[PDB]
């Protein structure tokens, strides 16, 4: 979601570079994120299921 | 009350990309994010205690993160041109993957190269969109999908398909120490 | 529960603050003087988040 | 008396352009050659002591000085391939630009923008005239202008349309205080 | 005794190269190499004691590796798409050069830029094979061999063309000294 704002504010009409990379910076925090809790349900275990809520 | 500015209007002759050839890089997008969601799950299973094949799941995790940005290249060649002023929210959809789990490296190996070569026919369609609409051939695109995108597709499918035959030949006689050693290498181990 | 206080909680407090901070300052922007430096203001700002974010 | 040596032949099978795409290519030059003198005119305008724009005066020598570039790269081109032994004095003619004002700097970024997607079309038809000849296909000159060519293009357009949008909201209520600003911007002066 | 492990079978699907394609190619790869044999012979000319022009034979070895790097090259590209899992041995053939004496440093430059442009040609045709197989326009070969083999050829062809209209000039009257200083130059260095 948050890499789809960025891209937003890239556009031309927007032009906001200074928006475009606070979320792209959200959409990479949230992306390394990803996959750390990924790997610390492993850690624990258990086994990630992608459909889980 | 007045929470935005009146939007401004400049010159739109320079924005030249037709609808076909952007329907197709808006699917390919599209397939780009769904190849990292797979990945991320190749990446999960070679996590588990009960596998434990850490070289596999850095191999994978490193992949779903170069398919993210796959994605974002297709993405920021639209913006240069002009695009994605609006119909962005329904440019991507994340969903979970069709596949979880692989009875060892050998048949993760084969489906990644699998998805791969899905990936090259897939691109290679959108540069025959692109190229072949009879009213405007998009000449710097289709250069910039055949010498970046299918570049890093062919090596890619060659890496794939030898570390495949590689590990294959040890599956019959030796399928856990052969996995156990080729995961090692993965990691830059040599035991 | 310390995984969580180390690697997600200290950190939102920040992000959410910093967050809030932003929409306080837009949101003066809009109202202060009519909202007549609006659209100055957007840029500044924006210039302002290329050199912080 | 004899000032010169009696020239020599050497192989000529080598020498492979044909018609359609050299002539395309002369016209280019020009063009190019027509764009370089517009941008000084630019730049003599924003260097004016009531306008007082040294960023915009900046960019847009800058420009004038790559238009000149490109129009050398195509004539090295043609020499590369054996052309112009001949018919040089005629490639090209210096004449006064039709614009010398502008009412400000979205005004002559508008301009910009509008002179570089004219030149992006031309490219293209260069392109096609060269592909397309029944009598010769010219691979290597449509790749050259595709991937070097086309790609400053498509980058430099982007640049120039969003550098517009941007000043051009500071018009309607910050138009001496918002170019300013901008301006300065462009010396990398951040006031 | 077996002597070697049961062959094993992976995805082939992304092995998609055809025949016509592909047959140009690996007479391509034929004619790299005989461009490399004819080249040593032009070093091994210009070596003799009877001859000697250091500048030429070096030249001339540099080519030869040049050439063998070219074919090099061409057989990379068919073993990363897939191919060459067979009919390997029939690739090549080493055969003595056609030519093995020239009159002086030009015959040898006109001989080569000959032989440049007859290469040149031959891969516009494997380019022609390539893109206009009705079943498989192969988008990244093309690609591949325009902007590498091409790139090198035409700025090949240029220097030699060069070379050989400098030193001709020299020949109506000066065809030992003009050759002898040529050749020094050659090597770098400037009597
Ligand atoms: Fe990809
Ligand atoms: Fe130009
Ligand atoms: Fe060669």
């Amino acid at each position: 979601d948050y890499l789809l704002s960025a891209a937003y504010f890239n556009n031309y009409q927007t032009n906001r570079a200074g928006f475009s990379k606070l979320f792209k910076k959200l959409s990479d925090e949230a992306w390394s994120k990803t996959i750390d809790i990924i790997k610390h349900v492993t850690k624990r275990g258990d086994k990630m299921n992608f459909d889980q809520h | 009350t007045q929470c935005n500015v009146n939007p401004v209007q400049i010159p739109k002759d320079w924005i030249t990309m037709h609808r076909s050839c952007r329907n197709s890089m808006r699917q390919q997008i599209q397939m780009e994010v769904g190849a990292s969601l797979q990945y991320l799950a190749m990446g999960a299973h070679f996590s588990k205690d009960v596998v434990n094949r850490p070289g596999f799941a850095q191999l994978f995790f490193d992949a779903a993160s170069e398919e993210r940005e796959h994605a974002m290249k297709l993405i920021e060649y639209l913006l240069m041109r002009g695009e994605l002023t609006n119909d962005v929210s329904s440019l991507l959809q994340v969903r979970p993957p069709t596949r979880s789990s692989w009875k060892g490296g050998v048949e993760a190996l084969e489906h990644a190269l699998s998805m791969e070569s899905d990936v090259t026919k897939s691109i290679r369609n959108v540069i025959k969109a692109c190229e072949d609409d009879s009213e405007f051939n998009d000449y710097h695109l289709v250069d910039y999908l055949t010498g970046d995108f299918l570049e890093e597709q062919y090596k890619g499918q060659r890496d794939l398909a030898g570390k495949a035959s590689t590990l294959k030949k040890l599956m019959d006689r030796h399928e856990a120490l052969g996995e156990f050693i080729f995961d090692k290498k993965l990691l830059g181990i040599d035991v | 529960a310390q995984y969580l206080e180390e690697e997600f909680i200290e950190d939102h407090a920040e992000k959410i603050r910093t967050l809030a901070g932003h929409t306080s300052d837009l949101k003066k922007f809009i109202t202060a003087n009519n909202g007549h430096d609006l659209s100055l203001a957007l840029y500044v700002f924006d210039e302002y988040l290329q050199k912080t974010v």
